[PDB]
């Protein structure tokens, strides 16, 4: 077949490669060989080889180094390393003696990526939100849809949305949107909060969106997801040195990132909010953010399902009707649909029963839905 | 045979790494292709390494043997001479003096200390972005092509009437205008040195850091021949400086006072040409507003009917529109909209294409699109706060 | 163009009045105050901020006034305010028997507040009364009547209901143990009683905390009456033997 | 900035500025003015199929020798209506003649600065007077900033700019009214955002002799059907 | 100013609300008061 | 159905052992006519060199448009077909072949992308911003190579006395050669300039100018014969002092003509033995140019004698090498047949023998993919003789793998491995083959590589790196590579003997203003071009050697490199030869290979209105189904129809 025919002309040139290895490998005179000049790099690395940091580079085979005590040795780096991967600030491996570059590190990562990056997939998916179906449907086609078929938009001639703000009263679903697609997207998923970026000293904001940022780009494909971005806005606190103003800087630092001179890779900006009249509308503009939806408090049908949803794993006495927490005809929330849930699990075990009754639903309603 | 060939092609590159060289990369070592063991024994035995100091003064400067008092940072300082192959004349008061170990004299003149923050801020990548991706500002991108480029393309046409061209541009204008964009065409289009600067970099914890950087920035800028630097977002050490009570701003206004000295100060500021994007032209010192720093302000306000036209035919050249587009009556339905506002609005003709499942994008999407990102996002638009600012 | 206007009467970006919803909120953290409808009569409940030791008993109430001979009403939210919406209430009581002889319906002279209301929250930059009442009424079209007003000036008829703190906690319990064409004023009484102690459970429901007002009609007169310590703590008492009744019989079914 | 009656540094009521601003955001309103008569055709946005189209009243009749095209706030066109149809019956009455419309445009014109802290903003409208008076047929311009002008063709509105450039190309001023009504409606159809139906649009006519007359639909239809 | 403790409760209870792979990690808060608490908490 | 069999029948053709593709041709051949695609059965039949079929193909097809179409593109290829007296349009076919009028399109398609702005190279080298006869050469080359085919520039259109005395001894050629270069492509209008300089009181400015004659009629084809009459009157007696300039502009002018009058002119003076060795192997060079692909009895034999007769020690010496060249050039992709030959060589003498022997095989197997044949190449690669064989074997390997795209890339990996455990005279060639394999296409591990070599101590490996790579960037002016030759010219600033390479490199990078492709193959990827192939086989083996040849006194070849200028177009035409602005949509590749899903999808849309200069492995689409175009390829030249089905 063609394919088969294409492999085989590659095994061939394989073969070849192989070939003509051994036979070079073979008339060396019993030097360079593969293991040897391993051993002879082992020899001019030294036994020790301190980490120091790369000041700048002059040319080829030269180079600043700063060492941990502060001395700025100018050395030669030789053949070994990459002279790649080297950018000022790196860390360098230096020979004892000779202080020569010898190799470069940073192989570990930083608390701060350990951190951010959600190494895991919660177990919330998209089938266990109940109502969202318009929501559900607009952010797959920002985050999911581009990554899963990249052949529609490629086709079509546009290119995907590059942020989507989650806005809605206190409890609508959007962190919970935030955690399907989490679960169920292959890209790197970077969580932060807004108050978690309000950071201490002046120019900590700005250098932690900055880290931030970096780091979905080196770990790309990344959905960067910015929980109560209203935090750095909304809340004052005395830790932040700089105030306001820093405040203010911290999110010009965002803007630039969502949208600068920089060119992005592949980050995608998942980024939600229960007060987005406080948000800089240049923050939200849609070349930085498209796709501001709603998440609005669900109507009857959605409560339903919501406590279907939420119920689906309890043992609900047969005497138990969802149905009058839902014609209680308040400004009820998902959140509080859950907690009423799990508060009437929490009076059941109290009570010592393991099926929920509505005595015990209706104590729930009294204690967490306090009306 | 198939899986056949690929477990022997892999078997064959597993050999040919076993006999080559496989995985050196935890710490950071090279594919042995440019691996000059000869020459890299005779490295280490015959290039000594050279400690970086500093020539504090030079006693004696006459022609009589002179002697140089270097300070190796952070370890001591001594009173040295120069090496038999180091003229004297290659080393001034200031240079890094880079001396050997061992009697500190085997001088190589070193270049000025460059903090890694400030120097990884050159422009290496070139963006993607050109000067036919910008549309419906014609006059500002004539302008800025003029101060930027063509002083560093055709110099002779102004020497020859013996004119200084203004160095200094102010791109000032909504959240979305083509002040970025315009950046991005300079620094693509630009045969120099294109260092972008971020207003929220020159923020630092320490006094006297934000305009150590910005000296160290322009001092670079300096060394190199032909400079454009591009502070973006300059709103965030550019303000007006006002006393206050309690010494609030001090830092950034002392920084951005450097700035304004190395613009415009007791010194001629080189070869160097700046720019200055912003979408709050109000809060920037009049020092930093002064034509000594920023020559040709330009104002990228929002694009009139024939502007929004040619917006729209940019973004919707690689698309799959239909037959007849109308990129007219669009122009006109979406008024005082933004370029960001035109492209969410072809994206999102696309994304109701998709979710249709359509392979055409139709007048009928495009309206659609124009109601979902005009109208509906209407209330989260920053032009209307924007213009007054 | 004042720098120091505060914008009392403009909307948000959100059709959503702040100040009005501020002075709703402040009423929430006002005192707690309940009114019941029955086919006898009805009555309001009220809870005392003025329990101190050292307060002297002047007046007939504190919380509740007397708008003409068959109407009363009580406040929740700020007293000061609550003073000069009961001095207009009056005002417009006497008016309308002025103009009409006769006295005025309880939906008219709601209207009439809650059309003031309206004025100050569309007109000038000064700011809404935070007062939410509750009136209770007699008038020879719907007989016995129950209104409450909130600040934006919107009022609604009820049956049952509850303003100021824990006022939704009183309602939701209203609402599941309120009987319509039933709950003659005895039982209204006991009602209030009871929800008057769950949404004041802090404290054990001290005859000298709250204030219960019932208006009533007797040979073609309406009497306004503020229950006496002695009857309060009657009606505590029978509470508390109900109560202990109702958990002695949940103890031995369990 | 802070206050309705503040200037920018270029020289700007920023009031005025900001309602041409909202007058860019109304439909496309055309006057011509000829020997034969004056024309006003406006587009009538029908944004649903269940808004009763006669109810969109864009062309009014001022008086029986002056109607009147409006463009941007409608609510505020029709006050600055009553407005003229006042002050044309008060110069009746008072001297038992008919306003020129020169003379009832600047009465117009002078109510649309009179904003202070009467009306907190300015008129966000522009108004298209077409009238026949002494001196032949007329149609004056007005704009929110209180400036107005006769012009021999004009187009307001969301697609001034192109309407006018057509009416450039087209216009000559030895035509007739029926050519006049015919270009109208070929500029109004061009820049229309939907299919020209004759019920989408309304025309009136001014003549040196009948009154006002606003098209029928039957009118309307045969000359949609002659273009 | 706001309450730093606030901050914290808040941020790890955001970590805990399903992005935290551990399942024994719990937190708890000591107050004075409880009307002042912040609205997110 | 057609989809399947003609997308599997071409796949398999490039992946296929050579018997079995001549079978899979001719049924690929036969269903095409069959369904009657025409433009498809011509390209089948050139390339599978079938100039009969083409013929037989081009006769059947009776539609005037569809002829002449056919016509553009085997002009493009390279070809004079001798068409009868009774065609459709003869004289309009005829001269669409000769490929008159490709200075009006080139001209035309300048004047919508404006660039008749003259660039110097100055321009180009932005000294601003960071010597000698040596200097003078390199700007002298750089600016040809920018204002190639334009007629135009600042230097020698202007006053041209002084730039040709400002250059030094070879200079004058250098500079001469360089004018005809920049009025090439059918500028012979220019012939009046070219002829006010050879009447000159200089040798070396005549002959220059000579060459420049010879390389404006390059690729031109004028049934007046403006060259064999210059080449004849000049080359006809002084057959003693150089005569290279007259050899090589010949050849060069001429070139896929194989005009039995030219071919006779050339061979006496190759084998008169009185030339100079420089004249024999220049000649035997235009010999091959001549006659690139032709199993030719009379050019094989006249090379066998004169490798007999050429002393032993003028084998030894440099020069010789292209006397085989030529012979491989003769024996251009005809496959095995050049058993006989290769016996000869072997016959011939044993140290010359590896050297000839790989030459012309690599030169005949050229593009065949024979994996066997490579490995013979890689057993004398690995066979060290402790050189000039191991340089041209490598350069085979890259000639003989630049057929498939995967073979390419694995040729790439194999010329790396080759580079890293190589000895002196493998290095220096590697990046001469590197730089065959992938032409005008600028890639992300070719660039990396030659640039990392650049600095390599060795700096003959320097040198062949740095022409390696402005050879990959050549005719695709870049961002990236301008600045990397640039920061190289700073390297190397002290350095004349790699600066000159640098300056070179630039622009040969900077190509007509970015207009043009070196690259042989043309079409859809697998079209093979025997004239460009020739030049730049030429230009590399010259290269082999690059301090005597190039860096001497034979920077000729060079100019010969002129052989594979051919033009990255788009222009669409009417039925009578009229320009059509036309949208079109532009983009690389992309498609769904299911089954045999075509490649032909392209996502980069970007809309242009003809005429459109595409870059490297773009595909041009129509934007809108209102015209057909009658070539199913839209590349080059095209006719396109108005649609009678709908607009
Ligand atoms: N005039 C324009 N022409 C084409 N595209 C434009 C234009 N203006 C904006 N855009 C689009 O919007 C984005 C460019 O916005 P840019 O980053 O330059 O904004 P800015 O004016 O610097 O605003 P900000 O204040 O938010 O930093 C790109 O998506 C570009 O496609
Ligand atoms: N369909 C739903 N709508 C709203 N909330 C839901 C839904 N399904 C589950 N929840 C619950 O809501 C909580 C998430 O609320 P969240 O989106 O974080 O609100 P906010 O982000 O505004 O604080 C989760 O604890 C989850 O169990
Ligand atoms: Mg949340
Ligand atoms: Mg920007």
């Amino acid at each position: 077949r063609l394919k088969l025919l294409k492999l085989e002309r590659i095994k061939d040139y394989l073969l070849m490669e192989e070939e003509f290895i051994r036979n070079q490998e073979q008339m060396k005179p019993l030097e360079e060989k593969q293991e040897e000049e391993r051993s002879k790099v082992d020899d001019l690395r030294g036994t020790p080889m301190s980490v120091g940091t790369l000041e700048e580079i002059i040319d080829d085979n030269h180079a600043i180094v700063s060492t941990s005590v502060g001395s700025e040795h100018y050395v030669s780096i030789l053949s070994f390393v990459d002279k790649d991967l080297l950018e000022p600030g790196c860390s360098v491996l230096l020979n004892h003696k000779v202080h020569a570059v010898i190799g470069v590190l940073m192989d570990d990562t930083d608390p701060l990526v350990t951190v951010m990056k959600v190494e895991k997939a919660p177990q919330e998916t998209y089938a266990d939100i109940g109502g969202l179906d318009n929501q559900i449907q607009e952010i797959k086609e920002s985050v999911e849809l581009p990554l899963t078929h990249p052949e529609y938009y490629e086709e079509m001639g546009i290119k995907p949305p590059k942020g989507v703000i989650l806005y809605g009263p206190p409890g609508t679903g959007k962190t919970l949107l935030a955690k399907a697609v989490a679960n169920q997207t292959s890209a790197t998923f970077l969580r932060v909060v807004g108050s978690e970026l309000i950071q201490k000293y002046l120019g900590d904001g700005p250098k932690l969106v900055r880290e931030l940022f970096r780091v979905a780009e080196e770990h790309a494909p990344s959905i960067v997801f910015i929980d109560e971005i209203d935090a750095i806005g909304t809340k004052r606190y005395d830790s932040n040195s700089g105030g306001e103003r820093e405040i203010q800087r911290t999110m010009l630092e965002l803007l630039n990132q969502l949208d600068g001179f920089d060119s992005r890779g592949d980050v995608k900006v998942i980024m939600a909010t229960n007060r987005i009249e406080t948000l800089d509308p240049a923050l939200i503009r849609p070349g930085r953010i498209d796709r501001k939806i709603e998440f609005p408090l669900p109507d009857e049908k959605t409560k339903k399902r919501i406590f279907q949803i939420h119920t689906s794993r309890m043992t609900l006495a047969d005497d138990v009707t969802l149905d009058d927490l839902i014609m209680a005809k308040d400004d009820l929330s998902g959140a509080d649909i859950k907690a009423i849930c799990t508060e009437a699990g929490l009076m059941a075990l109290r009570e010592r029963r393991m099926k929920v009754t509505n005595e015990d639903f209706k104590k729930s309603k009294e204690n967490v839905l306090y009306k | 045979q198939i899986k056949q060939v690929e477990d022997d092609i892999q078997q064959l590159l597993k050999k040919i790494n076993e006999l080559t060289g496989i995985k050196e990369s935890d710490t950071g070592l090279a594919p042995p292709a440019l691996w000059d063991l000869a020459a890299d024994k005779q490295t280490l035995q015959s290039e000594q390494p050279l400690q970086v100091a500093r020539c504090t003064k030079i006693i004696n400067a006459d022609s009589e043997d002179p002697k140089y008092i270097i300070n190796v940072k952070q370890f001591a300082k001594f009173v040295v001479d120069l090496s038999d192959q180091v003229a004297p004349t290659d080393i001034e008061e200031g240079m890094r003096v880079g001396v050997d170990r061992n009697k500190y004299q085997i001088h190589i003149p070193l270049p000025p200390k460059i903090d890694p923050t400030v120097t990884m801020m050159q422009v290496e990548e070139k963006p993607d972005v050109t000067y036919s991706d910008v549309g419906g500002c014609k006059e500002q991108i004539e302008k800025l092509r003029e101060v930027v480029e063509t002083p560093l393309l055709h110099p002779e046409r102004f020497v020859n009437l013996g004119i200084e061209p203004p160095k200094g541009v102010l791109l000032f204008g909504p959240p979305g205008t083509g002040k970025t964009l315009c950046a991005r065409a300079v620094a693509n289009r630009t045969d120099a040195c294109f260092i972008r600067v971020i207003g929220s970099e020159l923020v630092q914890k320490y006094v006297g850091e934000g305009a150590r950087m910005v000296r160290e920035l322009f001092e670079m800028a300096r060394t190199k021949k032909a400079c454009l630097i591009f502070f973006d977002e300059i709103d965030a050490i550019g303000g007006a400086r006002f006393d206050d009570g309690a010494g609030g701003d001090n830092e950034v206004q002392r920084t951005m006072l450097e700035l304004i000295n190395q613009l415009d100060g007791f010194d001629p500021r080189g070869n160097i040409k700046v720019l200055m994007a912003t979408n709050r032209p109000d809060t920037l010192d009049p020092a930093l507003m002064r034509p000594g720093r920023l020559d040709r302000k330009i104002e990228f306000s929002l694009p009139d009917l024939e502007g929004r036209t040619h917006i729209f035919k940019i973004h919707a050249r690689s698309m799959s529109v239909e037959r007849d587009i109308r990129f007219e009556l669009l122009a006109r339905l979406c008024p005082n909209s933004t370029g960001a506002e035109i492209r969410s609005v072809c994206t999102e003709a696309g994304m109701f294409a998709i979710r249709a499942r359509r392979k055409i994008a139709t007048e009928k999407d495009f309206l659609e699109a124009v109601n979902k990102v005009i109208k509906s996002y209407a209330k989260f638009s920053a032009t209307p706060r924007y213009m007054t600012y | 163009s004042r720098r120091y206007d505060s914008r009392t009467t403009i909307f948000s970006p959100e059709g959503r009045l702040y100040q009005v919803e501020y002075a709703m909120e402040a009423i929430g953290h006002a005192g707690t105050c309940l009114g019941i409808l029955a086919n006898d009569g009805v009555l309001l409940a009220a809870e005392r901020r003025n329990i101190h030791k050292l307060l002297d008993e002047v007046f007939f109430s504190e919380k509740i006034y007397k708008l003409n001979e068959d109407m009363a009403c009580s406040v929740a939210g700020i007293t000061s305010d609550a003073n000069v919406l009961t001095n207009e209430l009056r005002l417009i009581a006497q008016r309308y028997l002025l103009q009409y002889q006769e006295p005025i319906p309880c939906e008219q002279l709601v209207t009439a507040l809650c059309d003031i209301k309206q004025a100050y929250t569309q007109f000038g930059g000064k700011r809404p009364f935070g007062v939410s009442l509750l009136y209770i009424g007699w008038d020879k079209h719907y007989g016995f009547q129950l209104y409450q007003s909130d600040p934006s000036g919107n009022y609604g008829g009820w049956k049952a209901t509850c303003i100021g703190n824990n006022s939704a906690a009183a309602v939701s319990m209203l609402k599941q143990d309120y009987k319509e064409g039933e709950m003659t004023l005895k039982s209204a009484l006991a009602l209030a009683i009871k929800v008057l102690n769950k949404t004041m459970d802090v404290s054990k429901l001290s005859a000298e905390k709250v204030e219960i007002a019932t208006l009533t009609r007797e040979n073609g007169k309406t009497v306004i009456r503020v229950l006496k310590q002695k009857e309060v703590e009657q009606l505590i008492k029978k509470h508390e033997e109900e109560e202990a009744k109702a958990e002695r019989e949940k103890k031995e079914k369990e | 900035d802070r206050g309705v009656n503040t200037f920018s540094p270029e020289g700007r009521l920023f009031q005025v500025e900001y309602a041409i601003e909202a007058i860019k955001l109304g439909s496309t309103a055309i006057g011509i003015q000829t020997s034969e008569g004056v024309c006003l055709a406006v587009e009538k946005r029908i944004t649903s199929p269940l808004m009763e189209p006669s109810s969109i009243e864009k062309i009014v009749e001022i008086d029986a020798h002056i109607g009147c095209a409006m463009s941007g706030l409608i609510a505020d066109a029709k006050t600055l209506i009553d407005k003229a149809r006042v002050e044309t019956q008060n110069h009746w009455f008072t001297y038992n003649e008919t306003m020129t419309v020169e003379s009832v445009t600047q009465a117009v014109s002078n109510l649309a600065l009179q904003f202070g802290e009467a009306m907190s903003r300015p008129f966000g409208v522009a108004l298209l007077f077409g009238g026949v008076d002494e001196k032949g047929p007329q149609l004056f311009h007005m704009d929110p900033s209180g400036t107005f002008v006769q012009c021999d063709a004009r187009a307001i509105g969301s697609a001034s700019e192109g309407a006018q450039s057509s009416l450039q190309e087209v216009y000559h001023k030895s035509m007739t009214l029926k050519e006049a009504i015919k270009s109208s409606l070929i500029i109004l159809k061009q820049v229309m955002e939907e299919k020209l139906n004759a019920t989408n649009i309304e025309l009136a006519t001014v003549q040196p002799g009948q009154n006002f007359h606003m098209f029928t639909k039957e009118e309307l239809e045969e000359v949609i059907k002659d273009i | 100013g706001d309450s730093e403790v606030q901050r914290t409760m808040l941020e790890l209870l955001n970590q805990l609300d399903g992005f935290e792979a551990t399942k024994n990690i719990k937190v708890i808060m000591a107050t004075n008061r409880i009307d002042i608490l912040d609205s997110a908490l | 159905a057609y989809a399947k069999v003609c997308l599997y029948l071409t796949s398999c053709v490039n992946y296929v052992p050579e018997p079995e593709n001549s079978a899979l041709l001719r049924c690929a051949l036969g269903v095409f006519r069959k369904f009657s695609r025409f433009p498809e059965a011509l390209r089948l039949a050139l390339m599978l060199n079938d100039m009969e079929l083409v013929e037989d193909i081009f006769t059947s097809c009776k539609d005037v448009v569809v002829q002449k179409q056919m016509a553009f593109m085997l002009g493009r290829h390279g070809v004079f077909l001798e068409l009868s007296e009774d065609v459709e349009e003869y004289e309009d076919l005829t001269e669409i072949m000769s490929n008159v009028q490709l200075n009006s399109n080139f001209l035309a398609l300048a004047r919508e992308l404006d660039i008749m702005e003259p660039k110097v190279p100055d321009d180009i080298y932005k000294t601003h911003l960071e010597d000698s006869a040596r200097m003078n050469l390199a700007s002298s080359f750089v600016n040809g190579f920018v204002n190639a085919a334009f007629g135009q520039d600042k230097l020698l259109t202007d006053d041209g006395n002084k730039w040709l005395y400002k250059n030094k001894d070879h200079g004058m050629l250098s500079a001469a050669a360089s004018l005809g270069m920049i009025l090439l492509w059918d500028v012979d209008g220019g012939l009046t300039q070219i002829d006010k300089y050879l009447y000159s009181s200089e040798d070396y400015i005549k002959s220059g100018a000579l060459l420049a004659c010879g390389i404006v009629n390059s690729g031109v084809r004028n049934e007046c014969d403006p060259a064999l009459a210059l080449l004849s009157d000049y080359v006809l007696h002084n057959s003693n002092t150089m005569r290279l300039g007259s050899i090589f502009g010949l050849g060069l002018a001429y070139a896929g003509s194989n005009r039995e009058d030219v071919l006779t002119l050339l061979l006496p003076v190759m084998g008169d033995s009185k030339s100079s060795m420089e004249v024999a192997g220049v000649t035997a060079l235009a010999c091959g140019m001549i006659a690139v692909g032709s199993c030719n009895g009379d050019v094989t034999s006249t090379i066998l004698q004169t490798i007999m007769e050429k002393s032993e020690t003028e084998l030894k010496d440099t020069y010789a090498r292209w006397l085989p060249l030529g012979l491989g050039l003769n024996h251009l992709g005809k496959g095995e047949a050049i058993e006989a030959i290769l016996a000869a060589l072997e016959v011939v003498s044993e140290p010359f023998r590896s050297f000839a022997n790989t030459l012309v095989d690599v030169c005949a197997y050229a593009g065949s993919g024979n994996v066997l044949k490579v490995q013979q190449l890689l057993h004398i690669c690995s066979e060290h003789f402790d050189g000039a064989h191991q340089g041209v074997a490598v350069l085979g390997i890259a000639l003989i793998a630049m057929g498939e795209e995967i073979g390419a890339e694995m040729a790439l990996r194999t010329f790396g491995h080759l580079l890293r455990y190589g000895e002196p005279t493998l290095r220096r060639a590697v990046p001469l083959a590197l730089a065959l394999i992938s032409v005008s296409n600028p890639r992300l591990n070719i660039l990396d590589t030659l640039s990392k070599f650049s600095h390599d101590a060795d700096p003959e490996v320097s040198y062949n790196s740095i022409f390696a790579m402005g050879m990959v960037g050549s005719g695709t002016n870049n961002a990236r590579l301008a600045a990397m030759l640039r920061q190289l010219a700073q390297y190397h600033a002290k350095d004349p003997n790699n600066l000159f390479m640098v300056r070179l490199a630039q622009g040969l990078t900077h190509l007509g203003k970015g207009t043009l492709t070196l690259c042989p193959y043309h079409s859809d990827r697998q079209l093979m071009s025997q004239v460009a192939v020739a030049g730049l086989l030429t230009v590399l083996v010259s290269f082999l050697d690059v301090r005597n040849i190039i860096l001497g006194k034979s920077h000729y070849v060079l100019y010969g490199l002129v052989a594979a200028m051919q033009p990255r177009m788009l222009v669409t035409f009417d039925e009578e030869l009229r320009p059509l602005p036309v949208s079109v949509r532009v983009g690389q590749a992309v498609d769904v290979v299911g089954q045999a899903g075509k490649p032909k999808t392209i996502t980069g849309f970007q809309t242009h209105t003809t005429p459109v200069l595409l870059a490297h492995g773009e595909r041009a689409e129509l934007a809108t189904e209102e015209f057909l175009p009658v070539t199913p390829i839209l590349e080059g030249f095209v006719i396109l129809r108005k649609n009678p089905n709908y607009d």
